[PDB]
């Protein structure tokens, strides 16, 4: 159900709208307010927000924070939580990028390449470790410079880079016409390392770049196949083995002065525990008749060995209070009531 | 053991059962007139011992059973207690099928031997859960009291009793439907949310002449704890609290006067008698020990 509102909030050129977009967003929340199972909707919206902000840019942050504020009502400040964090992270990334641009323009103004960082927080975002692929020497200088600048600005943070969720542009010089590529890091690395030399075999790509075998296979699946003109090869569909002799053809007659082969985004590949928790809740009561919520949670954590998530605690407390096993005037206290 | 009486003593008529008197008091039904009728529950030593042993033998689980006896005047006498074959969890007990057959068969068999008493109440053990009536005990006690009127709910705590060394037995009776009527809040807290629905009773214990005679020779090493008793020292807080409650009772009786004086006089006499007994024991010790080789 959240896919509809994600598509409505997505950038769509002509999809751009006016205040009636805000009215439609309010209508969507009107349809949502009586829908149960909010956890699934929240998780889907978190994934959608991460996809829209982490890679690419959405239609407008305006309606984004408007929707976040609207979900804050009728739900609670602690319920939203992460999405506000992602929005603040995007704002901080923009500010830090402006500051880094000023710093680069100030001292030793050379600007070989145009860096654009999107520093995120470890906890909020759905992070994932990169392949630890070795970056080619053209972009190592900017990595070092920005690392030094970030360490100078913020003290004791450490940057955990992710070379799997970024973009770049390469000025191709095959023949006449500087076909500006738009590539992911893997394709940038492959093309740049192929620039020095010619006809590197697949094992040579593995050794020089260091990409994982599966990811390198997926990357080299592109730069060919589509339209059967990016790279001419006798096999079709998928055929890549160790020691394969592949070389880029010395001509690129793609009939448009805007090359985007970063098409990877498009061609992208309890009952027993609940019983134990309920029994623990019952046993904590029928003793301490009036108990606070945090005290009850701490008591159950003490009485149990395996960790268990607080979400299980909350859902079991709600389920067992639904059965008239307790009653709720402070809102963080429970009486026994049998 | 001599220079006294050895025949039927004055503490044995409590064990005697009179069928005619019980029938007359059951036909009279004086409980329905004043609903604050029963205020005292007298339990035999055997019944209390059996209850405590059965409650502790159940471990961390809960157990339940019945208790026989009768009712006289303003007091309920509980003579014997027999367990039930119940299988209960750590919180709740059910007594689904075999408990009722056991009740009927055991009552019939006891009547065969000579047990002339009828069932007088039920008890259920809280394994470390205090001594109070839960929302289910209140409902079942109301169910029993609506039809089988002479009844009482006895709650025992085995874990707290074994940990603290003192028995925790509570006798309770439920009010009917619609019957509304630095100080600690435990008076309301230690009861459940149904604190206004049931009221407690004064629990006392009694034993027979043969019971006391046999228990006198139970063990012959508590004499050391009697000679070095150190009375008036282990219960000073008890006497101060008794004096405070006695002052409150005296104030209430004085306010009323301007029959309540009788219980205040009784409490004062009890406290003074305890103090005088302690002083007498101390004087006896001083005469025995420190008055030699002077």
């Amino acid at each position: 159900i959240a896919k509809h509102v994600d598509s409505k909030l997505r950038a769509g050129n002509k999809e751009a709208t006016d205040e009636e977009l805000e009215r439609t967003l309010d209508k969507i929340m009107i349809l949502f307010r009586f829908i149960h199972g909010k956890d699934v909707f929240e998780a889907f919206y978190k994934k959608d927000l991460a996809k829209r902000l982490l890679v690419g840019k959405s239609a407008s942050v305006d309606a984004e924070k408007s929707m976040l504020s609207k979900l804050k009502h009728e739900c609670g400040a602690a319920f939203t939580s992460k999405l506000e964090g992602m929005f603040k992270d995007m704002e901080l990334s923009k500010d830090i990028m402006v500051h880094f641009k000023q710093h680069m323009q100030n001292q030793s103004d050379s600007g070989p390449i145009d860096l654009t960082v999107n520093i995120l927080t470890m906890g909020y975002w759905p992070t994932y470790t990169p392949m630890e692929v070795h970056l080619t020497p053209e972009m190592i200088k900017l990595q070092e410079v920005f690392k030094a600048f970030y360490l100078g600005k913020h003290s004791g943070r450490k940057l955990q880079w992710q070379t799997t969720l970024g973009h770049a542009v390469l000025k191709a010089e095959f023949k006449e016409g500087k076909k500006e590529f738009q590539v992911s890091l893997f394709q940038t690395l492959v093309l740049l390392m192929f620039n020095e030399g010619d006809g590197f075999s697949f094992e040579e790509i593995k050794m020089a770049t260091g990409i994982e075998d599966s990811e390198l296979r997926r990357t080299l699946q592109s730069l060919a196949c589509g339209k059967a003109r990016v790279l001419i090869k006798s096999p079709k569909g998928k055929e890549v083995e160790d020691g394969d002799k592949f070389i880029f053809n010395g001509e690129f007659k793609h009939k448009l002065f805007r090359i985007k082969i970063n098409q990877i985004q498009m061609k992208e590949t309890f009952q027993d525990r609940q019983y134990q928790i309920d029994a623990a809740i019952v046993r904590i009561m029928k003793m301490r008749k009036t108990l606070g919520h945090n005290l009850l949670v701490s008591e159950l954590y003490n009485q149990l060995k395996f960790p268990v998530k607080p979400g299980d605690l909350k859902k079991r407390i709600e389920s067992l209070i639904d059965r008239d096993y307790m009653e709720r005037d402070n809102p963080n206290q429970y009486h026994y009531v049998a | 053991l001599a220079n006294n009486m050895q025949e039927a003593q004055s503490i044995d008529e409590i064990y005697k059962y009179d069928k005619k008197q019980q029938q007359e008091i059951l036909a009279a039904k004086p409980w329905t007139k004043d609903h604050h009728y029963f205020k005292y529950c007298k339990i035999s030593a055997l019944a209390l011992l059996k209850m405590v042993m059965h409650a502790r033998s159940g471990g961390n689980l809960a157990v339940m059973g019945l208790m026989l006896g009768k009712v006289d005047g303003e007091t309920m006498i509980i003579m014997d207690s027999f367990a039930l074959p119940v299988e209960g969890t750590e919180t709740r007990v059910n007594a689904q099928a075999a408990a009722y057959e056991y009740m009927a068969a055991y009552i019939e068999n006891a009547k065969q031997v000579g047990r002339l008493e009828n069932a007088i109440g039920w008890y259920h053990s809280h394994p470390g859960y205090g001594c109070w009536l839960s929302g289910i005990n209140v409902s079942t006690q109301m169910l029993n009291q609506q039809f089988q009127e002479p009844f009482v709910a006895v709650v025992i705590d085995p874990t707290r009793t074994i940990s603290a060394g003192k028995v925790n037995l509570g006798a309770f009776r439920t009010y009917p439907k619609g019957y509304k009527p630095t100080i600690p809040l435990n008076k309301i807290e230690d009861f459940g949310v149904h604190c206004k629905q049931y009221y407690a009773l004064e629990v006392s214990y009694f034993k027979s002449s043969l019971d006391r005679k046999l228990l006198e020779l139970l063990w012959n090493k508590y004499w050391v704890n009697t000679l070095s008793s150190s009375s008036l020292l282990t219960n000073a807080d008890y006497t101060t609290g008794q004096v405070f409650d006695l002052s409150e009772k005296l104030e209430q009786s004085e306010a009323q006067l301007g029959d309540k004086l009788a219980k205040a006089t009784r409490d004062s006499c009890k406290t003074t008698i305890e103090a005088i007994h302690g002083l007498m024991s101390q004087v006896i010790k001083d005469k025995l020990f420190n008055q030699i080789n002077i």
